[PDB]
């Protein structure tokens, strides 16, 4: 992006923090400004001799080296649990087959069974069920429950 | 080094070799009496 | 970002002097404002920067001690008191605006900056 | 005050059907037999999760609000029930001191004994019974709302007869499933 976010003297409205008392755990967002204690002297939320402040500027400009060119990035990261999940594939759905050998996919879930009328009390919430060995062993339709 | 009498012209710049003892970069790094302590790609407290 | 300066006249040595600067326009929290000055056949000549969060102050070493740099933030208004002003003090005086934020205070001394105000006389006789 | 939380504070942890088996679990649970606060107002922690009960004859408790300072300034959780619809939202609420801009979300949907489990998103469990202080016995909470909110939470308060307050901690717990895949009994390892 550094015909956007490159500018003729340096664009400098981008910043990133600099020093830090430990390391980021993930995902984890840190905003604050308090003044970094390098030395041994309390600092009070004042810079000075081993008391700098946390952020610094990019240095952003159309003929920085491409090294330090400025890009835009977006992380995706993808949940993975066992709830009802709603961010699917554009993957259309099928009808749905009972008492034959199918491969069956319902909402990732995948295998390779024969689909029956269950009999079992699913809760209004719960969304499918395991077997003593951890394994799936009802489901509930997404389209139908 | 640093309480050396004389210095050597930038252009003929002295070069003392380090080697074989400790390094207590404290002394340095804790003291008032420098106004640029700058280090690269280091940071002076993690040196000891 | 616009910069006006007000506060320069003639004083005597001895006296003290306020000088004022307004700062409109995109008034970053994490950037600075630094004084300098140019005296007749001299080169301008950093005088102190002070951080609009926070408030934490640098100076000059011809002027520590002497100057006071403060700032209105409600305002938008960066002022530096000149306490005992000295004929070495007869300069034009302006007030600068950085938009680059860095972490070690002193870079502002020598960072080049972005925008200059006009420049206020101040005359010891 | 204080009494003994006997064995209640037992939700299901995941949203998994199991049945006529005992499975092991490590979630936030009520400690069986600890400690919990009794109150017949005040502001208090919300140190990982809580458990909240009320003994009601009027249906004087309506709500709660969650938070880290509950005023505005930052984003805070508030839950209220009136009678017909319940309203969530977690805006930056002017709160005032005896309580009875900026939504990011919104949702709508003694004798009674109402059994509640909030913990961090944010999740609800929730189960009604019909009862004869806090009372010995054994039954589980269905979740009721799962709100995507992410509000940092560290302090709430009830928004109005007595209620209960337990604090949940991460316990290992195992679960007796019966046929019906109801919990039945549980035991606290
Ligand atoms: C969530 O909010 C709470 C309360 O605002 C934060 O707790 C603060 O933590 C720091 C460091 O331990 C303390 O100095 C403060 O005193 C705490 N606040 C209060 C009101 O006591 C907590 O940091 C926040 N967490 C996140 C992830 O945002
Ligand atoms: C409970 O309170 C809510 C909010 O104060 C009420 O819900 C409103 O109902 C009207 C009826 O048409 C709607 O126009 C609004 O959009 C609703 N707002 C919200 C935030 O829900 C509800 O009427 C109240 N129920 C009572 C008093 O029985
Ligand atoms: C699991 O559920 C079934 C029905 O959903 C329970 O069996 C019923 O129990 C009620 C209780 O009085 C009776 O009125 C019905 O006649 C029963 N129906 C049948 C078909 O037996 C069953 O008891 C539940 N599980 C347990 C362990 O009680
Ligand atoms: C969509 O799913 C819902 C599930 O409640 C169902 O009521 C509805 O009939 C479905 N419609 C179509 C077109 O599949
Ligand atoms: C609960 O509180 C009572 C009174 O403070 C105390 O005697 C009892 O031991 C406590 N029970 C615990 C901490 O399990
Ligand atoms: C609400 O959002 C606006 C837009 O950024 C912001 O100015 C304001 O500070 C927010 N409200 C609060 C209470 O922070």
């Amino acid at each position: 992006s550094n015909n956007l976010d490159s500018k003729v003297g340096g664009n400098y409205n981008y910043l990133y923090r600099l020093f830090r008392k430990s390391n980021l755990k993930p995902f984890e967002r840190d905003i604050s400004t308090e003044i970094y204690q390098a030395g041994s002297t309390p600092c009070n939320g004042v810079e000075g001799f081993n008391c700098y402040f946390p952020l610094q500027s990019y240095g952003f400009q159309p003929t920085n080296g491409v090294g330090y060119q400025p890009y835009r990035v977006v992380v995706l990261s993808f949940e993975l649990l066992h709830a009802p999940a709603t961010v699917c594939g554009p993957k259309k759905s099928t009808n749905l087959v009972k008492n034959k050998c199918v491969n069956f996919n319902f909402n990732g879930l995948t295998g390779t069974g024969v689909l029956t009328e269950s009999n079992k009390k699913f809760l209004p919430f719960q969304q499918f069920g395991r077997d003593i060995a951890d394994t799936t062993d009802a489901v509930r339709d997404p389209q139908t429950l | 080094v640093f309480n050396a009498t004389r210095f050597a012209s930038v252009y003929a710049w002295n070069r003392k070799r380090i080697s074989n003892c400790v390094a207590d970069y404290s002394v340095l790094y804790n003291s008032a009496s420098f106004s640029t302590f700058k280090c690269y790609g280091v940071s002076p407290t993690k040196l000891n | 970002v616009q910069l006006v300066e007000s506060g320069g006249g003639l004083m005597q040595a001895g006296g003290s002097l306020r000088l004022s600067c307004a700062v409109s326009g995109r008034t970053f929290s994490t950037a600075a404002m630094g004084w300098f000055r140019q005296a007749p056949g001299k080169e301008r000549e950093f005088v102190a920067a002070i951080r609009w969060s926070g408030g934490s102050a640098y100076y000059a070493d011809s002027v520590k001690g002497r100057f006071t740099i403060s700032r209105d933030k409600a305002k938008n208004t960066v002022y530096l008191q000149m306490n005992s002003l000295k004929y070495e003090d007869t300069a034009v005086y302006y007030c600068a605006s950085y938009q680059a934020t860095r972490s070690l205070l002193s870079d502002y001394a020598t960072w080049p900056y972005d925008y200059w105000g006009q420049g206020t006389q101040v005359t010891v006789s | 005050a204080y009494t003994n939380s006997f064995t209640r504070g037992v939700y299901y942890p995941d949203k998994v059907f199991r049945s006529s088996v005992l499975h092991s679990t490590q979630d936030l649970f009520l400690p069986f037999f600890s400690n919990v606060t009794w109150f017949h107002n005040p502001v208090l922690p919300f140190n990982d999760g809580v458990y909240f009960a009320s003994t009601e004859k009027s249906n004087i408790i309506r709500g709660w609000i969650f938070g880290t300072t509950l005023d505005s300034k930052t984003q805070s959780l508030l839950i209220v029930n009136n009678a017909t619809n319940v309203v969530i939202k977690v805006c930056e609420f002017q709160f005032c001191n005896d309580p009875f801009n900026n939504c990011t979300f919104e949702y709508v949907s003694f004798k009674n004994l109402r059994e509640f489990v909030f913990k961090n998103y944010f999740k609800i469990y929730s189960k009604h019974t019909p009862i004869n202080d806090l009372p010995q016995g054994f039954s589980a909470l269905e979740p009721l709302v799962d709100l995507p909110i992410g509000i940092n939470i560290t302090r709430f308060q009830t928004l109005l007869a007595a209620y209960y307050v337990g604090y949940l901690q991460p316990r290992t717990f195992l679960l007796k499933y019966n046929e019906n895949g109801t919990i039945t009994d549980a035991v606290d390892c």
